[PDB]
């Protein structure tokens, strides 16, 4: 059984990242947008988008 | 309303010998292909003396009206649920059998919890089933209601709906033949139809690595797998 | 009266490795057709602190010995059930599988949790399933216990309870023929036989909308469909 | 070691209208070959100002926060899971999928749960799934984990696993013939094959009393019954 290994994504409030690959064996990155939805939150991101 | 306090309502049953309870439940909107609920009745979540909290909520025990921080006090369908918002007149809430709502205090001498019978199901859109997305797997159309306080009411909406993904579908290409080696690690509808003037009419759920072989006329075939968005051939390469 | 105790006793589940539990489950009666159960505890409900309440128990988990109410032990099979009545070392609450009892506690430092896989069953005693009120057909005998105390253990009773009479009986008449329309919900068993001199015996379980033609010669015949005792037609078209 | 803190975890649903929670289930390892559970957690079960204990936790989040005894928080698949041991950052308990493991507070700002049921897929190295080794049957090496206190990770341990079996094997010997009258308390994987040239390569999963009539060589036949390594006879009867 494989260990799924997350470091932490890099979260950006009104921004963003683009990836930089890392050596590992099924390293895998997607960029991902939103993060939170619009209205779905209490103390979340101002940015929602 | 929102900022009204919750009052007594006929439903005279209740789980102990107390049953002079709140709770008849005004509409429920629970016919979603999400895996929500929204839920308009006296026993009102999300809201306090403060007005509209996204944490509180504040109910007539059967005879005290007061409002309390959600302790040993339920939301339940056929199942326990955890709130997701609470916005004043309305409770929204992750209930994943649906149907049947019930509003509980598990409070000690006056045990009170009224229960509402309702069709509230939760279905596919396409052919993809929702009851309760997670957060792992593609984004599909559904209905879902606003999930922050606008104190506006919660009324249905359109929002995006996770529904589990499948492992690598491999195709392999022949002449006139499309074998679809697939491997579901859980239940994917594979439909199928050619995209000539043939057709592969083959509609199935499968689970667990198999093969199916299809006819393609020189103009491929769609084959939908998992109702993911089609893979799709037109060349006779396929 | 009430000739009992609050102590510990041996759980083989608990919530942690500390076993030391009360709340244990000795018997349980579930021989009804109802939902509602007489549990034995290990522990005492129906004395707190100051005796005789309808919801309140006692208990000494060996770590504390103090009474709650039932609210800070909460009995569920996953969500929540309420008690209704406390006869000393019984307890009868309404808690629908009634033969999975999972008794814990939310009370006090510790979580001592008993639960119960009993040898008791909800049964029918005909052919077809009337074991716990469906909301289909029409009442038949159930066990419901006494809700008042009447001796230590809480007598069992006859009461009245919903059972199964299968759905949409609509029985057509023709001539030497009986063509029953069935357009049930659920598997209802379907028993036929004539009453006179003519035969036709017809055991089957059919489930959703079908038919089912009878012979009729001028001599009755019986059909009960979904556990009933004899509904008889004579003479005639039957 | 026991430098663990408690800490929150993206959950898919939990209390509130953000799920990056108190008690949510960052990990979990079912890489055993047994029925028992390696558990990392961000919240931290295990520990008060004991060092290791058995009932004690802690969480934190901004919106839902405390730290409680574990009383008001009960561990469940929807029945007890008892831990036993607990180092640190890893809590480790017997629990049945070994995978799927809810967690929630019922007490305190909102009602929270956490549910974890990413794979890590298992299953015994025989056939049989236990959730802990029982006392019933024959052994089977297998791996499993360290679960005797010590603090860093229970790391796994080679150590006896054991597969429950049927009460009766009745086997019953004639000329080149064993029909194996089987009488199932429980569903009992019967794998057969004769020994010698003849072999009857049959899987089958029994329950309730059946007889299943194997060819025999006059060599001997093995069948092992709920999940065995051979038991065999050999030329005789058989």
């Amino acid at each position: 059984k494989y260990k799924t290994k997350v470091p932490s994504p890099v979260v950006k409030c009104c921004g963003a990242t683009q990836c930089t690959s890392k050596p590992h064996p099924d390293y895998q990155c997607q960029v991902f947008t939103g993060v939170y939805p619009f209205m779905w939150g209490g103390a979340y991101c101002f940015c929602d988008t | 309303y929102k900022l009204a306090r919750p009052y007594i309502a006929d439903c005279p049953n209740c789980g102990h010998s107390r049953c002079d309870s709140p709770i008849a439940i005004e509409e429920v909107r629970g016919d979603a292909h999400a895996g929500v609920i929204r839920i308009q009745t006296s026993a009102m979540f999300g809201l306090k003396t403060d007005g509209v909290d996204l944490a509180y909520m504040s109910f007539m025990n059967g005879k005290t009206q007061k409002s309390i921080k959600i302790d040993n006090l339920h939301v339940r369908t056929s199942a326990p649920c955890s709130l997701v918002s609470h916005h004043g007149y309305y409770i929204l809430a992750q209930c994943p059998p649906g149907d049947t709502v019930t509003v509980g205090f598990h409070d000690g001498p006056n045990r009170h919890t009224c229960t509402v019978a309702h069709k509230v199901e939760f279905r596919p859109v396409g052919r993809e089933k929702y009851r309760h997305p997670p957060e792992h797997g593609v984004e599909l159309p559904c209905n879902r209601y606003t999930h922050k306080r606008a104190d506006v009411p919660f009324v249905p909406v359109k929002a995006k709906c996770i529904a589990t993904l499948a492992p690598e579908p491999l195709v392999e290409h022949k002449h006139r033949t499309l074998i679809l080696h697939l491997h579901p690690d859980h239940p994917t509808l594979l439909t199928t139809r050619s995209l000539g003037s043939d057709a592969n009419p083959t509609r199935q759920w499968i689970e667990r690595p198999t093969t199916v072989n299809f006819t393609v006329t020189g103009e491929g075939l769609e084959y939908t797998w998992g109702n993911h968005p089609p893979k799709r051939v037109w060349a006779q390469e396929s």
